[PDB]
């Protein structure tokens, strides 16, 4: 754990837009340079309209990097409404990132909750067109695999959670040799919106993620396993229905009983074929009976109902399966009445 | 000229930007681009994406993929698609046109359970009979009830208030023509249906609907 | 409304693309003829690689048409997905064409619901690499100026969805004097593509749109307006 | 007629597959860069392993061009056989052409084969 990993204070920036990637190896100064921060101000004081896109030297060098986001907002709102939303969207985002910290890091969740909400940098597009701005706590490190391989669960938060910031978070920055725009230069030569910094922080080291300084009140973690041994999730999600209340919604359609309703658990339903008798003609034909029997499938989040064999003979049925989590705490309350 | 050859193009104005649509489709793909750099306004029907499959792919669920895909445009959306084998991969088409709770809003609005009275109150058609209110309109109720007779991808997206509180805004903006109600005198109206008074015969669904009967009895009719 | 209104047993084909217009008033018999269903059945036989179009013989006259719609999606569905796409499309369909109905025509909205999806005729192509059929629907009948003015809601309808079948509907056919290809022939002598029919349906009087027979579940509806005052 | 409708001789060449927009309009040297045929035998020969791309600098200007295609056959085919089938490639794409010019065009038939 040596002073190289301990110190990292040489910012590598991009001038154009869609580098080519034919000439980052050979390091051009017409579109590559190295600089020190102070080095960095001077030169966007001197160029008013140069752009300028942070991006990582070299991966296999100094792959530890601060915890940063971006989130988009097609709208805009009152100023109160961004203090209240963003607030929330920290708290929210702070228990979702420890939670995989505590389960796929080996980190501790407390240390990691505790060192991201004491500090933290925000700052805020002019464009107010549509609202867009970049988050970056800065007491938190980790290398680039890591936020690689929780891309999934960043998805999942964004889908099912309830301030407009998480719902619009953007995780495609998370990949190979990204690049994050320093705050304030443009983005085109011809458009003059560019982020603006926002009190109380001043300090351009502060608005780096490659800038790593390891001081006293910071923690850092980092992924056990290597990045090609990742294993995706079982047919099922952690995140919309516990099993047993999806198969009894299945059970209410089929008027008839289900002989092998035991044998049915989180992983065989999409292979065990549903053989059922119809005492009654069937719910979805309207049929006396049927030769084959019926078959589950899991798919974008539902489960498509279908006969096996000649498909085209039943008709298809589809169990919207939804994600919403304040959805299911209204349907409890009502139920018991 | 053109306009006698054909009105079509490659991007006609009123489309989103090309970098917002790149970025929507850069969604789907849960992995990221390797190629992304080789896209703008002019070749992006021709240049083949190579994707990297850490994961599965969000398309077809399957660990890795022998060739890469390839766009298309059509209709006023870019159509996704794998060259090779063309049945191993399925097909996903991202739009372009606009948003999506006003599609929603269009939707209910065709299949005609909001109306327009002379009164000015809105009525819905929700458990087999016609209902109204003063002090609290039923759009949300009947839009919440409705949500299943919908696509899937249209049903996860009504469950916010906020959402289901824009759709109605949008409903309420296109109901322009008054309708009249209670035109037929020889029917009795129910809870769940309009029992037949010619004939002794009880509609119900569907059937019992054309009867825009507004005052009801009451309690369902039970045939036993 | 007379007995011939209520019916319509003569069936006015082509038999080449881009015929001119004076050929097609001359009405010689090398490029336009009438028929029958039994006696079009016989000339398809007697020639396996014949090419027909059928169309409107005279607009003026006679406009009572079927409903009639095509898809042509450039890509391969699986039957489970197809079968899912199919149910949303006469879903979606089904409302837009009533409402329609209702707003701008003066017919109850709930009868052609129920006319529409009770029975309606599908094709399938022969095709491996795309999927194309024409549904049409048997027991609504309409005016084809009624068409022309559905144009507009039915192209917003194909453009502000997601369903890859009504995503590929094709809108420029509604027109004057409109071509529809008959099942069983080919396009062009060179194509090797053509349309076989679909089960429950196996008479071919299922499948031509210039059909009229109205019995008693047939629905019908017009414009009250006409197409000069609607700039 | 005028020269302008009688005279193109500049080459408009880019340096990289998909050039982004907001710098073709701007013509940034880095990326694009306008050449006489001279100057462009000398630019290839100066430099090793370079990536060229010509295109059309102004479509609504000057929309005149040359017929061209292309054919990408992914199967070894021996030089008699490769002779032939030239020929006739010739032959076939020459009255489809020729078709449609003295369809829409009102082109002299014998003249555009
Ligand atoms: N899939 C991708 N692969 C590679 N680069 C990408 C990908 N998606 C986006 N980018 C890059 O990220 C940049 C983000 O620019 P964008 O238009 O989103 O700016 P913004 O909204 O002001 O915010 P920010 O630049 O911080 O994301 C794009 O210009 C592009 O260079």
């Amino acid at each position: 754990m040596d002073a190289a990993i301990r110190g990292n204070d040489v910012i590598f920036v991009l001038k154009t837009i869609g580098v080519p990637s034919a000439c980052r190896q050979n390091e051009d100064p017409r579109f590559v340079e190295a600089f020190k921060c102070d080095e960095l101000e001077r030169y966007i004081d001197n160029n008013p309209e140069c752009t300028l896109f942070e991006s990582l030297r070299d991966e296999e060098a100094y792959s530890i990097v601060r915890i940063f986001m971006d989130v988009d907002l097609d709208a805009c709102l009152d100023e109160i409404d961004y203090l209240t939303a963003i607030q929330d969207f920290i708290i929210e985002v702070s228990n979702c990132v420890a939670r995989f910290a505590f389960t796929e890091c080996g980190a501790i969740h407390e240390n990691v909750i505790k060192s991201m909400r004491s500090n933290f940098s925000l700052t805020k597009s002019t464009n107010r067109d549509k609202t867009s701005f970049h988050i970056i706590f800065l007491d938190t490190y980790t290398t680039m695999d890591t936020l690689i391989a929780m891309k999934r669960t960043l998805l999942e938060l964004s889908r099912s959670s309830e301030n407009p910031l998480t719902r619009s978070i953007d995780t495609a920055v998370y990949r190979r040799k990204t690049t994050l725009r320093v705050v304030g230069t443009r983005k085109n030569p011809n458009c003059d919106t560019i982020h603006v910094m926002q009190p109380p922080h001043d300090n351009i080291e502060d608005y780096l993620f490659t800038y790593v300084d390891m001081n006293n009140n910071s923690y850092y973690f980092s992924l056990q396993r290597r990045l090609e041994d990742l294993v995706p999730d079982k047919l099922w999600e952690p995140g919309f229905i516990s099993f047993e209340d999806a198969i009894k919604r299945v059970s209410k359609i089929f008027i008839n009983s289900i002989i092998n309703f035991n044998d049915l658990d989180e992983n065989n339903f999409t292979t065990v074929p549903l053989v059922i008798d119809y005492v009654t003609p069937c719910a979805l034909c309207k049929k006396r009976s049927h030769k084959h029997p019926h078959q589950l499938s899991l798919e974008n989040g539902a489960i498509r109902i279908y006969k096996t064999g000649n498909p085209h003979s039943c008709k298809v049925k589809i169990v919207p399966l939804d994600g919403n989590k304040l959805f299911n705490i209204a349907q409890r309350i009502l139920d018991t009445n | 000229r053109l306009e006698d050859l054909v009105p079509d193009k490659l991007w006609e104005p009123g489309f989103i930007s090309f970098e917002d649509a790149i970025k929507r489709v850069s969604k789907i793909f849960i992995n990221s681009i390797i190629n992304f750099n080789d896209l703008d306004e002019n070749n992006f029907t021709t240049v083949p994406l190579v994707i990297d499959y850490v994961t599965p792919c969000a398309l077809c669920k399957k660990r890795s993929h022998k060739h890469p895909h390839q766009l298309s445009l059509e209709n006023g959306a870019i159509r996704i698609y794998k060259t090779g084998n063309p049945h191993s991969c399925k097909v996903k088409i991202v739009p372009l046109d606009g948003n999506k709770l006003f599609n929603i809003a269009q939707r209910i609005l065709d299949t005609n359970s909001v109306l327009l009275t002379e009164r000015g109150d809105h009525i819905v058609w929700i458990n087999n009979s016609w209902k109204f209110n003063s002090e609290e309109p039923l759009i949300t109720k009947l839009i919440l009830s409705i949500r299943h007779q919908l696509p899937k991808e249209y049903s996860s997206e009504l469950l916010c208030p906020r959402k289901r509180k824009t759709v109605e805004a949008n409903i309420r903006d296109m109901l322009v023509d008054s309708v009249e109600t209670d035109t037929y005198p020889d029917k009795l109206p129910f809870k769940n249906g309009v029992l037949d008074l010619v004939d002794g015969m009880f509609y119900s669904g569907d059937d019992a609907k054309k009867y825009t009967c507004t005052v009801s009895t009451g309690f369902k009719f039970d045939d036993t």
